[PDB]
C-alpha cells in the first residue's frame, strides 16, 4: 500500500547467449529480498527485479562476479493502491 | 509544385510507427500502464514498462534521470544531450 511498497530494481546486463541469462535468473531468484524476476527488453538483457528490502549494492556486485557488467537501468517503488 | 523542387518536416519520434516494448507484466504487481522508449540522437536504445502518475529514477546515458509520469503516460526528465525517454499510454490503460 502507498508508503509500504514494494522495490523494483531494473538492470542492464549485457548477455552472451541464454546461458548467461539463465544464471543472472538463478543468482538474483536466490537473493534475499527478492520477490520475482524476469528477462526481457529490446536485447533479452534487461533484468527486472522486485522484492523488499533487496541490498542492491551486493546483488549488483554478485551479478558482475558471476554474470557480466551489469548496470543499473532503474530505481522505483511500485504503484499499490 | 513543380518538378525538382523539395519538401520535408523536422523528423520528430513517432511512436506510432516504434514496436511495442519487450515487456512481461510480472502477476504478483500492478500492471503498469505505460509503455517507455529511450532514445539517443532518435536511435532507439531500449524501452519497457512504467507506471503513470508516478516517478523513476533511470539511467539515461550517462546520467541518472528523475523521471516524472502524468496520468497520460507523458514523461518529464532533465535528460542529457540527445537523449529522451518518450511514454505511451498502452492500448487499453
Amino acid at each position: 500500500g502507498p508508503g509500504g511498497e514494494m522495490q523494483k530494481i531494473v538492470f542492464k546486463i549485457p548477455m552472451v547467449d541464454d546461458k548467461s541469462r539463465t544464471k543472472a535468473m538463478s543468482l538474483v531468484a536466490s537473493t534475499v529480498g527478492v520477490h520475482s524476476v524476469a528477462i526481457a527488453g529490446d536485447l533479452r538483457d534487461q533484468v527486472v527485479v522486485v522484492g523488499d528490502g533487496i541490498d542492491s549494492i551486493n546483488l549488483v556486485s554478485a551479478l558482475r562476479k558471476k554474470v557480466g557488467p551489469a548496470m543499473f537501468l532503474e530505481v522505483s517503488q511500485v504503484k499499490e493502491d | 509544385m513543380e518538378t525538382g523542387n523539395k519538401y520535408i518536416e523536422k523528423r520528430a519520434i513517432d511512436l506510432s510507427r516504434e514496436r511495442d516494448p519487450n515487456f512481461f507484466d510480472n502477476p504478483g504487481i500492478p500492471v503498469p500502464e505505460c509503455f517507455w522508449f529511450m532514445f539517443k540522437n532518435n536511435v532507439r536504445q531500449d524501452a519497457g514498462t512504467c507506471y503513470s502518475s508516478w516517478k523513476m529514477d533511470m539511467k539515461v546515458g550517462p546520467n541518472w534521470v528523475h523521471i516524472k509520469s502524468d496520468d497520460n503516460c507523458n514523461l518529464s526528465g532533465d535528460f542529457p544531450p540527445g537523449w529522451i525517454v518518450l511514454g505511451k499510454k498502452r492500448p487499453g490503460f
